[PDB]
RNA sequence: UGUACACACCGCCCGUCGCUCCUACCGAUUGAAUAAAGAGGUGAAAUUCUAGGAUUCUGUAGAA
RNA sequence: UAUCUGGUUGAUCCUGCCAGUAUUAUAUGCUGAUGUUAAAGAUUAAGCCAUGCAUGUGUAAGUAUAAAGACCAAGUAGGAUGAAACUGCGGACGGCUCAUUAUAACAGUAAUAGUUUCUUUGGUUACAAGGAUAGCUUUGUGAAUGAUAAAGAUAAUACUUGAGACAAUUCAUUCAAGUGAGUUAGGAUGCCACGACAAUUGUAGACAAGUAACCAAUGAGAAUUUCUGAUCUAUCAAUCAGUUGGUAGUAUCGAGGACUACCAAGAUUAUAACGGAUAACGAGGAAUUGGGGUUCGACAUCGGAGAGGGAGCUUUACAGAUGGCUACCACUUCUAAGGAAGGCAGCAGGCGCGUAAAUUACCCACUUUCGAAUUGAAGAGGUAGUGACGACACAUAUUGGAGGGCAAGUCUGGUGCCAGCAGCCGCGGUAAUUCCAGCUCCAAUAGUGUAUAUUAAAGUUGCUGUGAUUAAAACGCUCGUAGUUGAAUUAAUUACUUUGAAUAAAAUAAGGUGUUUAAAGCAAAACAUUAUGUUAAUGAAUAUUCAAGCAUGGGACAAUGC
């Protein structure tokens, strides 16, 4: 190829979509933004598979173009906007406010969520360099780039995000006393809470998670997310709790 | 066009390698612009992603600077005395990194090495031994 | 590869063309079910082969592998509503002294029989292809349905 | 019948209409074998106009 | 060469002894595009230009009737059998034949 | 006891020479050619630099 | 199904091969009721092409008096709508093919503290100026191309100047916190270059919209690069001179002998370098398999390369683009004979080639992409036609054979070692169980033989696993380097072994699911006798996966020096 790549085979599109291989040639490609290719949900498979509100492609256009879609606070009007993590999608229109949380069975979940806990979303720190000016700044795990933060916001905490102003609430650190949800690979979508961080200078940084029943499992440092403090969870976790059945 | 990539030469063992492709705008290259003593004469070339490269083509002037002092002034260049690569580029007077330059000291009132890359930022900069 | 939708083979031919031996035995289940050809012999003796290779290579592992408890189960589970292994025999070696009898008379063809609607195994046919059966809420005209155990009480012309 | 989806933004409702022999959609019907039951999906657009734009 | 270590011995002497296969070496070497009548082709298309008699061996007393093709690809001329009795007088001359081995190999 | 014999020594069997056919090998000889990768000579074309400045724009100065 | 049988002899036991057998993929003979699914000009010529289509794009938000707006409907800065043209975006995706290519590419793996755009996302930074230009008008030529000439005007979110007031680039000096690790992000000093947030757009869908740079994302992306891994050949044993390294520079988006100048003589090789062959694109995978394996992979998907053969370039963020241009080599087309275009290894179709391979059909409704964007286009995609390549279920008739191998005739006529049959042994010289026939019956069945090739058989290629006194086969014998193999013993790495981490799908095995069953598909339904809830329904943990790479538990068996 002499350049980017506009079309994605079916069988090339990431299998946590569910495609069916005789659905047809090509898959939906998510179009750039804050999420990458592999960890995002493209807004026609939201609406056509998980929600079933439209049959086709012709009747996804007619929606997401007709300002009936708030991905997180905003209003998006893009067929193939990559929806990913648990940042939120509303539909004022039929009064539901989802969310896209992981699970166990390594596949994106719509957990319903209230009015209220609507209005705020969960984001993870991805690093924090200095300005020019001297203006610090952080990164988040949607590509956002947040003005002056609180000086103690290191590189891999969780943040809390406000929709409707756009500041940071709560905070909490990266110890060895949280709950961790995890977006990786056979980890993927389980609950759990950080008890050892053994550390390899070469490559990579290795996190021991115990379960809620005391089931352990490690990964790399990559897929962790602080989802709170103290063993409590600051989000309504899916229906099987982030728990894992052998 | 002049190309950069290794598919031309011989292996570590001395084989020779076998083509597969043709060439590719990748490891494009381009014609060297020694920038020589004249007037100013810069051109913009296109590069790779639309980025505009400076080619110094002929110049006079450079902002030369003193490390002791902590002055940077312009002066006019008079004579390339000494290249450390091609005692050539000393005959034509070639502008390049590193060349032994000697310059008046009209505006220092108040010998040098360049230090610049006058075919790629297009301008000489230097300072003071 | 070239074609998305897979395609498999229902039976394999003997290894040897001829024998006086298989010629009598396989000609004795025919006169018994009616069948057209050879090929149902062969069917059924391939569905049989399948099964036998899932506890044969289960066998070897211990009995505390989660793969033999996961899968032995799913095994006999699976026999068992389509009653060709009776209930009171559960276990993986039970499998192997399965016989080519227990598939074959699980057939439509063999259920409407010992049911009594068909006076002759030859008569058989016709009544199923013709419609004239029914399994439940459907009418089947395919004389190799493999009826399950709930599904025994449930045949009706 | 079947299920039933509320569609307010496509102004429909999308029921699975199953048969135990201008502001509708009649499609996907698939009988049985020798006819009897036949299923399909029913789609009703109330307004004219949803039929009138609401159409490929 | 029994040993661990010894498998560069093992896998040596498999490939220089597998050239002694006097059927493998031979579906292997170039010869079948060139000594090959047919190369690699199932059957062949030629032209008559004499029809032959052929005694049999010694077992055997008659005349089995045969016929010389010239083919299209090669352009070699290849002595062919008529398959059935009596099917000699069913050729002609400067006619297409479709030519196809034998029972052996080759 | 030896056997290469079992139609069993009236057995079997070797080599040159003669007939027909087939295959590969060498090959004075215009033998002998064809198609593929290097050294030297000529060398289109487009780019890089240099000279040019027909025209036209501000009213020869300058820019193209 | 971890399987064999006929054939050397008067007879016996062997080595040993030939023939037999089953399966897969190509053609072909004979024959053919159905319904489901489905390959199809790759092998021979990446050989040559007539003809038709395959890439165009418009919203209220760039420019519109078209003398278009009687077709809505009025109209004094132009009513909503607006062909055409400028402007912006795209044709660098998709689609086809497998010639090149033997550590090259490709696969896993790691780096980019050695580079990085486009689209998209988060964020930061004078009540208004200037010329000309197309469509428009007019005059023209040439046979002609998607042909082109002058003049007269007229717009911008096309091309410029200019303000509402920093950023980023180079150099020299200096202070300095994350990371395994940075004179590193960053700040300070001094000149140099560049220097803006359209001098912009809806009257209706103040709020949109738009723009110029710079940080971060998209990027796990692209591009270079690290480690390990490839078929046969020694009738290929030595190979290389920008070659190996260093310094300075040059060029590039960027490292780098990538290139140039100077200096040194280095680099690879029996652990197979260098060269040769390929009917060689690599992998996921396919056929067959008791285990071990053997053969295949142009072709779904991923990566590479190409557009008749090289070369050279333009545009733009990405092309060394070829359904873009220039030249040469080789072809083809129109011609008014002056000149002009063209590149089917795109979709149909034609010639040729061969054993060998489909309609010059319809539609963008499914999937998805492109666009000024819900509306247009798409020979991508879907539908239809041909289709005994194959696969599944299922009517009531042919194919091959009748000595043995191998199931089936001590039936009747001719021929008389002739015709012939015959995969192998063999049958036929007048009483043929085999020939050519007639009747009878054996096997398979909408299938059944032939020819070629792959696998099993083949313990007739041997790691599991062969043979060498006499069947084929121990060098005439000794010395010997590389290689392989090496006694017992002890109370820093590697190798070995166990757990993971990470790891595209399709495919394999597999979990569920009555497509009437089955192949199939990942759909649906027990059920609420159903809008309600089971339901936020299922999506196999889907296991793997060899050779490398990371970490960890163990130190018996091994290896490397102190």
């Amino acid at each position: 190829a002499r350049g980017p790549r506009h079309h994605l085979k079916r069988l090339n599109a990431p299998h946590h979509w569910m495609l069916s291989k005789l659905g047809g040639t090509f898959a939906p490609k998510p179009s750039h933004g804050p999420h990458g290719m592999k960890e995002c949900l493209p807004l026609i498979l939201i609406l056509r598979n998980r929600l079933n509100y439209a049959l086709n492609g012709r009747e996804v256009t007619m929606i997401v173009k007709n300002r009936t879609i708030k991905i997180d606070g905003k209003i998006r009007t893009d067929t193939r906007y990559p929806v990913g993590f648990m940042d939120v999608l509303s539909i004022p229109r039929t009064k539901e406010n989802f969310r896209l949380m992981y699970n166990t069975k390594r596949r994106f979940c719509l957990v319903p969520l209230t009015a209220e806990q609507a209005k705020f979303k969960l984001c993870k720190i991805e690093k924090r360099v200095l300005g020019t000016g001297a203006i610090p700044y952080i990164v988040t795990h949607d590509g956002r780039t947040i003005r002056y933060p609180h000086p103690e916001l290191q590189a891999n905490d969780t943040i809390k995000l406000n929709l409707e102003t756009g500041k940071i609430v709560d905070f909490v650190k990266f110890d060895i006393g949280n709950t961790a949800m995890m977006i990786g690979g056979n980890g993927m979508g389980r609950v759990g809470v950080i008890v050892k961080r053994e550390v390899h200078p070469g490559s990579f940084e290795i996190v021991h998670i115990k379960d809620a029943k005391g089931n352990t499992f490690t990964t790399r440092l990559n897929n962790v997310f602080v989802i709170g403090k103290g063993t409590e969870t600051l989000v309504n976790l899916p229906l099987d709790k982030g728990i894992k059945k052998p | 066009g002049i190309t950069r990539d290794s598919r031309h030469k011989r292996r570590a063992t001395g084989g020779k390698k076998n083509s597969m492709q043709k060439k590719k705008k990748n490891t494009m290259g381009r014609q060297p612009a020694n920038t020589r003593l004249g007037a100013i004469r810069v051109h913009d070339v296109r590069c790779r992603y639309g980025i505009i490269k400076r080619r110094a083509l002929r110049l006079e002037n450079g902002n030369f600077s003193w490390a002791s002092q902590s002055i940077t002034k312009g002066t006019k260049i008079l004579n390339v005395v000494y290249n450390a690569s091609d005692n050539d580029f000393v005959r034509t007077n070639t502008l390049v990194k590193g060349a032994i330059i000697e310059i008046d000291p009209a505006p220092f009132l108040w010998l040098a090495c360049i230090s610049s890359r006058p075919g790629q930022t297009g301008s000489v900069e230097g300072y003071i031994l | 590869g070239r074609c998305l939708r897979n395609h498999s083979i229902t039976y394999k031919t003997p290894k040897v063309p001829y024998e006086r031996e298989r010629f009598d035995a396989e000609l004795k289940l025919v006169g018994q079910f009616g069948l057209k050809n050879k090929k149902e012999i062969q069917r059924v003796h391939y569905m049989l082969g399948h099964m036998r290779t899932i506890a044969k290579v289960m066998l070897m592992k211990d009995a505390k592998d989660p793969k033999r408890l996961l899968e032995g189960a799913a095994l006999l589970r699976r026999l068992h509503n389509l009653g060709i292994l009776p209930r009171d025999q559960n276990k993986l070696e039970f499998v192997l002294a399965l016989k080519e009898e227990n598939l074959l008379e699980r057939r439509l063809q063999t259920l409407v029989y010992r049911k009594g609607f068909a006076k002759s195994i030859h008569h058989a046919r016709v009544l199923i292809r013709g419609k004239m059966i029914k399994v439940g809420k459907q009418v089947v005209d395919v004389p190799s349905f493999l009826v399950r155990v709930e599904s025994e009480p449930l045949i009706q012309l | 019948t079947r299920n039933l989806i509320v569609n307010p933004l496509l102004c429909r409702k999308q029921v699975v209409v199953d048969i135990y022999h201008q502001t509708i959609v009649l499609n996907g019907f698939v009988t049985k074998y020798g006819g009897g039951k036949t299923s399909g999906f029913a789609l009703i657009y109330d307004t004219l106009s949803a039929l009138k734009k609401f159409v490929p | 060469a029994r040993g661990l270590h010894a498998a560069r011995k093992m896998l040596a002497q498999r490939r220089a002894n597998k050239w002694a296969d006097k059927e493998w070496k031979k579906g292997k070497l170039v010869t079948r595009y060139k000594c090959n009548p047919l190369g690699t082709a199932s059957h062949a298309k030629g032209l008559v230009q004499e029809k032959l008699g052929i005694e049999t061996k010694q077992p055997n007393s008659g005349i089995r009737k045969c016929v010389r093709v010239r083919l299209l690809k090669n352009g070699k001329k290849i002595t062919a059998f008529v398959p059935r009795d009596g099917s000699l007088n069913y050729v002609n001359e400067n006619d297409e034949v479709l030519i196809s081995g034998f029972g052996r190999r080759g």
